[PDB]
């Protein structure tokens, strides 16, 4: 419904659309479907706070524009 | 080119400069568009200090970048 | 005469049922009633049954057993075990003589011998503890070696507490960091509180801290990554320095010289214990009981139903520091170094003189004692200086 | 339903099934012929049963040893556990807390242990 | 810049 | 002293820097707990820094305390993760916001300031051995920014 | 004969400001705007050497704190 | 006592037993008393246990003796029969010997030799099933669950009964061991074989679309079976070999007819495949391939049929794009289950359709795109002739929000958009401020607030400029008459995206109409500077030197040349310059606009700098009130350092060529990259310790 935009470090912003009531790892999927970083390195970083896996996207109280930040996380397992 | 500047005071302005001024040069046109002696600035850009002996060729920047002015500071 | 019917017609195990209820002198005795009866109980195996039985259902028999060695043969010619059952009672009497007499060893620390250990928490194979150079110390129960040392904390480790699976420290940055316990990998950071967090719990998922900030944060664990903020309890005027609960009520000991009772159900405000000249520095919650060893240099015993000062001990001569107990003592630390062993049955009694109740105080370090944890076998403080002391009574 | 249970003797009772199926024995059979226990132990039996379907127990057991020590057998050949655990409680009281000779004393038994001499060294 | 009981708990 | 902090609040969810992030923890809006990631071409390269920002009563005027969560090896950071801006100890100014002060905070992880430092047994080896200290600053990046 | 007059005209007109928005750097607000503190309920703008301006209310505390510009260290003088 | 008489009486009564004699009760329970008197003499009872084994061993022995080698059809009933028979009597004899089994289980210390009564009956029975009929039932009910391939009636109960037979023989032991090996092995093994027999000749003589009908109800009946009359536990393990032989091997021929497939309107036959693929795991990578591309040609080519008439008409434009990706999006919600992964190719599908469509190339830039889509969206908007519909209009403004999340430079958009509604707030065209507004709150929900800021502000300022005006005409009634009808539409030049490129004249008339407008204006604002623009001004004439009373509406041009002519006609160019001060790149084209009609005439037109513009008094229309006024380099090294360290931290053993080649297949799927990117990418992994040279590249811890 709504439109973010997922700042990586060098400044390509990449915009994503999601839901409302959607989940932080859908978020993280749709980059790799826009990007190709895999799920597993993947650190997304919004008002301070490293987004969680599980809390919904309306935790974070994200809304349209909302720019979250991408830092690659080249071990992640 | 032309470049991007926020002031302290939350508004924006831009800046026509060439990759061939240097950064003093940049500092002196911000004093003059804004109205802060050079002594006090400080020009950061993706998060380093910007020199004041160089030129804005020796940091990579871009047209249409942005670049923020922050006030003094030490240890 | 029924053992000797019983196993005439093939019932032996109806007979050895029948002689399997009695106890240590009743089974000697009917021991020495007849050949038959003699001959039942030993191939029955009854003694070795008879402290079986003992083990499942007494901890003083199975810390013995586990440390001594001999619980090594439970679970053997038959007569090693009626043989032994004396032994057993020798040592148990020797262990609670020595508990009232004073006698130890004191095994110090064995590392680089170099401090300041604010809370402390142990078990058979380790020794967890916050030290105030920012990091966790992991040693060894056996070797005293320092195993191992975890960082990540930007200032002192205040508190802690672990399980068989994390490690929920709290400290002086106001943060709440969960560790795991097996590797050591800062699994979650918890960024809630606005002040150093004084104290924390946390059993069957559920958490509850206390910080300087004069608030109580209780949380829901569903996992080691997955913590959640339920509720804020507000209402102490003072830094609430220390905090307990359970399934009934959670009770918070802070500064302002009283006791609160909240209700863990929906957090409602149950009661409030008043009667402490000082703020508590130390409080333990279980049984519906509960000890606390304030400023005023006394420990205050009290009933959680009704709030009523049973018993107030004197005789500290510094701030009683921590206080801990179990089913038959209360320990307590003050600032002095004096490790005062109290009798909890006698002080339970209304009828049972103050002059005696204080058992023993033990004077063998001067620092403040700032933790100190106790089994039915020994007492692990720490303090100042002096590292860790290992108070073993066996 | 009522289940018939005929005695050694040939006596017959009839007993409710949710009581006649607490003794696994009676359970897993399914008259009922006992012929190891009798009108009067079945009886008793039955009693304990329905009013188990302590103080009671101990009266119904204020009875002397013979009866006792029937009851036991009975309580075996139908396995019913309920019963046959409170009687060998009950038997265990009764031999609790008594020096050797009083427990001769107490079951009429003989002593028959030197050796007499040896199990007291040894203990 | 330059610089600008123990017990917390 | 709500509404500047509630404007600054909307300036960051508005216009919000490269590497800076800044938000409230829960209700109390003068708790924030903010980010700094490692600049690029630094020890601290792919690291994140947590902070944790505590807003006095008359911050408009006053300078608020913040301090880093997270270890660092910096000659202006001692392990209680305090800082030592001058900017935010005597030369604070109200002009100076939120986003001005981590934005300063991440270009001194850059430039470390070794005359007057807050850690000498670090500094030292900064001005002696610039090489040693590069490998030790990022082997702590990769134990706790990582 | 010849009559050349207009009857209706609609124009347009964009009105700015003397130079700059100005930006109280205190409160973030407009300095023909109600001053912050003014606003939760006189409230002047006072000027710089430095062509510095800012609400009467904010710099007014500023000084009374520091006697020193907020935007440079320079020293502080109305007009 | 003695045991020889009440044994042999217990062995009759057991023997009697084993044969459903269906005897008195009495007999039972005597023989409940003599097992129970027989445990009565660890030692007590073993001969009692012993005479039991050695009884049912003899029994099972003379049993299968007589049911030995038989065909491989009755053996399969002889043997449910038989284990029916025995399950039955082990039963009641365990029930029987229940007092010798408890006592056994409570005394013995499990952890000798012995087990339980019934545990002993089927550990015995495991005699009869392993040596003399292991194979021969397992062939026969193998051969009937072949023989199903006619659809034959078989008993269904015949099969049920070994298969329970199998289960309850379980290891015996403190269980599906014994069962699973044997039965499974063979089941699977057989069945595998057949499908792939079947599915090798079906293909021969048959379309891939029927064998998709085919192979989904062979997977369906399988899985009926197998949880009819066999175990629920080689439910999974069975379906999932099945699916995997029955797909894998057809796997490619479902790749290359799903392009013919999706060529037709076929969606139940794309259903049917989505579902059989999806069954599989991860085969469904070509699939989205092959849609995205199919979805991308369609997209391009639909728009070639326009591409004439594109340029110059945006509604046709923006229905041919809604039209294809509506289609494509009921395709994937109805037929692909809307999987989460297709809807994604459907997505880059549409976005590179957009961006790269035929009609862009006619306009050699990628922004004609946003630009069409803003000149749609105005139309929809503006206030024509007619009015459509509330429900209409709001339907079509989802459309077009549609359409716009899809566009790439969603910038270029908001400053068309923006220059569209201020032409059209100016010129009083809007059609409804609710639909305005709807539209507006759309773009804000869609993306975020700060783009609809500035056009908020600009719709806030025009309601402001409407009061403002009410206010200057109300302080009117003073003394300052005006002899014109006059407003204004005082816009906020913080918003508005007009700038200043005209510098006009400001004749005689209109100079007394700004000195009073400015003589108002001075009680509002202290540093007010009104950027006149009369770029935008309105006008509206009257003359009389024609035949009748005219009107004309036009712009400050028209009219300062018409004011201009209240004197000399006979003026020149020059001499119209010399009162206008306009720039020559615009007075040139303001005098062609006016001249653009019979108003203004010369003595395809040329016009010169020295010919006279004399007045115009033939000038006879049809009408009046005659409207004059006529208008990457950077990503790619990361993402080759991400996929590197992905790949060493995966295998942590490799080579440079093998470490190449890898990270070329992970990475192909976005782009093509370089191998000397790669080698100078590993250097830069070198530089943070990320890997290694080993004394080749192994991983870093
Ligand atoms: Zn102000
Ligand atoms: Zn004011
Ligand atoms: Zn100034």
């Amino acid at each position: 419904s709504m439109l973010i935009k997922v700042k990586t470090l060098t400044g390509k912003e990449i915009e994503i659309d999601i839901e409302p009531t959607d989940k932080v790892e859908r978020i993280k999927e749709r980059v790799e479907e826009k990007e190709g970083i895999p799920p597993q390195q993947q650190r997304l970083i919004y008002s301070g706070k490293q987004m969680n896996d599980e809390k919904t996207a309306a935790d974070y109280k994200i809304l349209g524009g909302s720019v979250l930040h991408l830092v690659l996380a080249l071990r992640g397992g | 080119m032309q470049i991007f500047v926020k002031t302290l005071t939350g508004k924006t302005i831009t800046l026509e400069v060439e990759p061939s001024d240097t950064i003093e040069n940049v500092k002196a046109k911000i004093q003059d568009k804004e109205g802060i002696p050079p002594d006090q600035q400080r020009l950061i850009f993706a998060g380093k200090q910007l020199e004041d002996g160089r030129t804005l060729s020796d940091y990579n920047i871009q047209k249409e970048s942005t670049l923020h002015l922050v006030l003094r500071l030490r240890g | 005469d029924f053992i000797t019917a019983l196993p005439a017609r093939g019932l032996d195990h109806i007979a050895e049922n029948i002689l399997s209820y009695l106890d240590a002198k009743s089974l000697c005795a009917a021991e020495l009633v007849c050949k038959e009866w003699y001959r039942v109980t030993s191939d029955g195996m009854l003694w070795k049954k008879l402290i079986e039985r003992m083990v499942r259902t007494d901890s003083l028999w199975r810390g013995l057993a586990e440390r001594r060695g001999w619980g090594q043969y439970l679970f053997p010619p038959n007569s090693f075990y009626r043989a032994l059952y004396p032994k057993i009672i020798q040592d148990i009497e020797t262990i609670e003589s020595n508990w009232r007499c004073g006698r130890h060893s004191l095994q110090r620390i064995h590392c680089r011998s170099e401090k300041g250990v604010y809370c402390l928490q142990y078990d058979d194979q380790k020794i967890v503890s916050g030290l105030r150079d920012n990091t966790i110390k992991i040693w060894d129960k056996n070797t005293l070696e320092c195993k191992r040392i975890l960082t990540g904390h930007t200032g002192s480790v205040l508190c802690l507490q672990y399980d068989e699976r994390v490690i929920i420290t709290g400290s002086s940055d106001s943060t709440v960091r969960v560790w795991d316990v097996n590797t050591g990998e800062m699994l979650n950071t918890l960024i809630h509180h606005c002040e150093a967090v004084l104290h924390l719990r946390f059993n069957n998922g559920m958490m509850v801290t206390c910080s300087k900030d004069r608030s109580i944060a209780v949380w829901d664990m569903a996992s080691p990554t997955d913590i959640t903020l339920r509720r804020v309890l507000v209402g102490h005027r003072a830094a609430v320095n220390v905090v307990d609960f359970d399934d009934k009520y959670i009770v918070s000991a802070s500064g302002d010289r009283t006791i609160k009772v909240w209700n863990t159900s929906t957090c409602e405000f149950v009661r409030t214990l008043n009667g402490h000249k000082r703020g508590i520095a130390c409080l333990q919650y279980r049984d519906r009981l509960v000890v606390s060893g304030s400023s005023d240099n006394t420990i205050r015993l009290w009933d959680i139903e009704c709030g009523a000062c049973l018993r107030v001990l004197e005789g500290h001569e510094e701030l009683v520091r921590c206080i801990r107990f179990d089913n038959k003592r209360i320990v307590s630390g003050a600032y002095d170094g004096k490790i005062k062993v109290w009798d909890l049955v006698a002080a339970l009694d209304p009828r049972a003189p103050a002059g005696t109740l204080c058992l023993r105080t033990l004077v063998e370090h001067s620092g403040r004692v700032f933790r100190l944890q106790f089994d039915e076998f020994q007492i692990v403080s720490s303090s100042h200086d002096d590292t860790i002391l290992i108070w073993d009574f066996l | 339903p009522s289940i018939k249970l005929q005695s050694s003797d040939g006596e017959i009772f009839e007993v409710d099934v949710e009581i006649a199926k607490q003794s696994v024995t009676i359970k897993t059979m399914l008259p009922v012929p006992l012929p190891n226990v009798n009108a009067a132990i079945l009886k008793k039996v039955i009693q304990w049963c329905t009013h188990h379907k302590p103080v009671w127990d101990q009266e119904f057991l204020k009875v002397d040893q013979g009866t006792l020590f029937e009851l036991i057998l009975a309580a075996n050949y139908l396995d019913i556990k309920g019963l046959l655990d409170v009687t060998c409680k009950t038997v265990a009281n009764m031999i609790k807390g008594k020096t050797p000779e009083e427990i001769r004393k107490t079951f009429n038994i003989k002593n028959d242990f030197e050796e007499e001499a040896q199990v007291r060294k040894e203990n | 810049c330059k610089k600008e009981r123990h017990d917390s708990g | 002293a709500l509404k500047r902090i509630h404007k600054e609040l909307n300036d960051l969810a508005r216009d919000p820097p490269a590497q800076i992030s800044a938000g409230p923890v829960g209700d109390d809006m003068f708790h924030w707990q903010a980010t700094i990631m490692g600049p690029n071409d630094s020890p601290y390269q792919g690291g994140v820094f947590f902070l944790t920002i505590h807003f006095p009563t008359d911050y408009p005027f006053k300078p608020p305390k913040v301090a880093f969560t997270t270890r660092i090896y910096h000659p202006n950071i001692n392990s209680n993760g305090s800082i030592c801006l001058d900017i935010l100890r005597s030369q604070w100014s109200p002009a100076l916001t939120i986003s001005k002060v981590l934005l300063s905070i991440a270009s001194l992880l850059d430039d470390p300031n070794p005359d007057d430092p807050l850690v000498p047994e670090i500094a030292r080896i900064y001005k002696t051995d610039r090489e040693k200290y590069n490998r030790i600053a990022r082997e702590w990046t990769q134990k706790y920014a990582m | 004969k010849k009559r050349f007059e207009v009857k209706k005209w609609n124009a347009v007109a964009l009105w700015a400001w003397d130079i700059v928005v100005d930006n109280c750097a205190i409160c973030r607000n407009h300095i023909m705007d109600l001053c912050i503190e003014c606003q939760a309920n006189e409230c002047t703008v006072a000027w710089g050497v430095c062509n510095h301006a800012f609400h009467f209310h904010c710099i007014s505390r500023w000084l009374k704190t520091r006697q020193v510009c907020p935007l440079d260290r320079r020293e502080w003088e109305f007009q | 006592i003695g045991l020889d008489q009440i044994w042999d009486d217990l062995r009759a009564g057991i023997q009697q037993v084993y044969t459903r004699q269906s005897m008195a009760k009495s007999r039972y329970m005597e023989l409940y008393t003599h097992v129970y008197n027989y445990c009565t003499s660890q030692f007590v009872g073993l001969e009692l246990y012993k005479r039991l084994k050695e009884f049912l061993k003899n029994y099972l022995t003379n049993l299968l003796k007589d049911g030995e080698d038989l065909m491989d059809e009755s053996v399969l009933k002889f043997y449910t029969q038989q284990w029916e028979d025995y399950r039955f009597s082990s039963k009641v004899l365990n029930g029987i010997c229940a007092y010798l089994n408890r006592h056994w289980v409570r005394r013995e210390c499990d952890e000798k030799g012995i087990y339980e009564i019934y545990s002993l009956a089927l550990v015995t029975w495991r005699d009869c099933l392993f040596r003399p009929l292991n194979k021969q039932v397992t062939n026969a009910v193998l051969k009937l669950i072949e023989k199903e391939r006619n659809g034959e009636t078989i008993n269904t109960r015949l099969i049920s009964g070994v298969v329970q037979s199998y289960v309850e023989l379980g290891l015996n032991e403190d269980t599906l061991t014994v069962y699973k090996e044997s039965f499974e092995s063979q089941f699977l093994a057989d069945t595998e074989r057949f499908y792939t027999r079947e599915s090798t000749e079906f293909l021969q003589q048959n379309p891939v679309t029927e064998y998709m009908k085919k192979a989904e109800a062979r997977l369906l009946e399988e899985q009926r079976r197998v949880q009819v009359y066999l175990h629920e536990s080689t439910q999974d393990e069975l379906a999932r070999k099945c699916e995997q032989v029955l797909i894998e091997k057809h796997l490619e021929i479902f790749h290359t007819e799903f392009q013919n497939l999706l060529d037709a309107d076929k969606n139940e036959d794309l259903g049917r495949m989505y579902n059989l693929v999806s069954r599989i795991q991860d085969g469904l990578g070509e699939l989205k391939k092959l849609l995205e591309t199919h979805i991308h040609n369609q997209g391009l080519a639909a728009i070639e049929k326009c591409g004439e008439a594109a340029l110059n008409d945006p509604k046709m434009y923006v229905q041919t794009v809604l039209d294809v990706h509506k289609k494509y999006n009921a395709l994937v919600m109805s037929a692909f289950n809307n999987d989460a992964g297709f809807v994604a190719a459907l997505d880059k599908a549409c976005g590179r359709f957009i961006n790269n469509n035929a009609v862009t190339k006619m306009a050699q830039s990628s922004s004609k795109s946003p630009e069409l889509l803003a000149r749609y969206c105005d139309s929809l908007l503006k206030k024509s002739s007619k009015n459509p519909e509330e429900a209409e209009l709001e339907d079509t403004l989802n459309q077009v929000m549609v359409v716009f999340k899809y566009i790439e430079d969603k910038d270029v958009f908001q400053k068309f958009y923006a220059k569209m509604l201020a032409k059209r707030l100016v010129h009083q065209n809007s059609a409804s401020d609710d639909a305005e507004a709807s539209m507006i709150s759309k773009l804000k929900q869609a993306c975020g607030f700060e783009y609809t800021s500035k056009l908020q502000r600009m719709f806030q300022d025009i309601g402001v400029s409407k009061d403002l005006n009410e206010q200057f005409k109300k302080h009117l009634t003073n003394s300052e008459p005006l002899d014109l009808d006059f407003s204004i539409q005082v816009l906020s030049s913080g918003s508005w995206p007009f700038q200043q490129s005209c510098t006009f004249a400001l004749p005689s008339e209109l100079e007394r109409s700004y000195q009073r407008f400015t003589a108002f204006y001075a009680s509002r604002h202290s540093g007010r500077k009104l950027t006149w623009l009369y770029q935008l001004s309105k006008g509206e004439l009257v003359t009389n030197c024609f035949k009748n009373r005219y009107t004309l509406q036009a712009s400050t041009f028209q009219m300062a040349i018409l004011l201009q002519y209240n004197t000399e006609d006979a003026y020149t160019v020059q001499q119209l310059t010399d009162s206008t001060q306009i720039k020559m790149d615009i007075l040139a084209q303001v005098l062609q606009i006016l001249l653009k009609s019979k108003l203004l005439v010369l003595e395809e037109v040329e016009l010169k700098p020295d010919t006279l513009i004399k007045l115009y008094l033939g000038y006879k229309n049809k009408k009046l009130r005659v409207n004059i006024n006529v208008p990457i380099e950077e990503d790619r090294k990361l993402l080759i350092q991400a996929a590197i360290v992905r790949i060493m931290k995966m295998r942590k053993v490799l080579k440079h060529q093998q470490l190449l080649g890898e990270v070329l297949t992970q990475l192909s799927s976005r782009f093509k990259p370089r191998v000397p990117v790669i080698k100078k990418c590993i250097d830069i992994l070198i530089e943070k310790e990320y890997l290694e040279r080993v004394d080749t590249y192994s991983y870093l811890a």
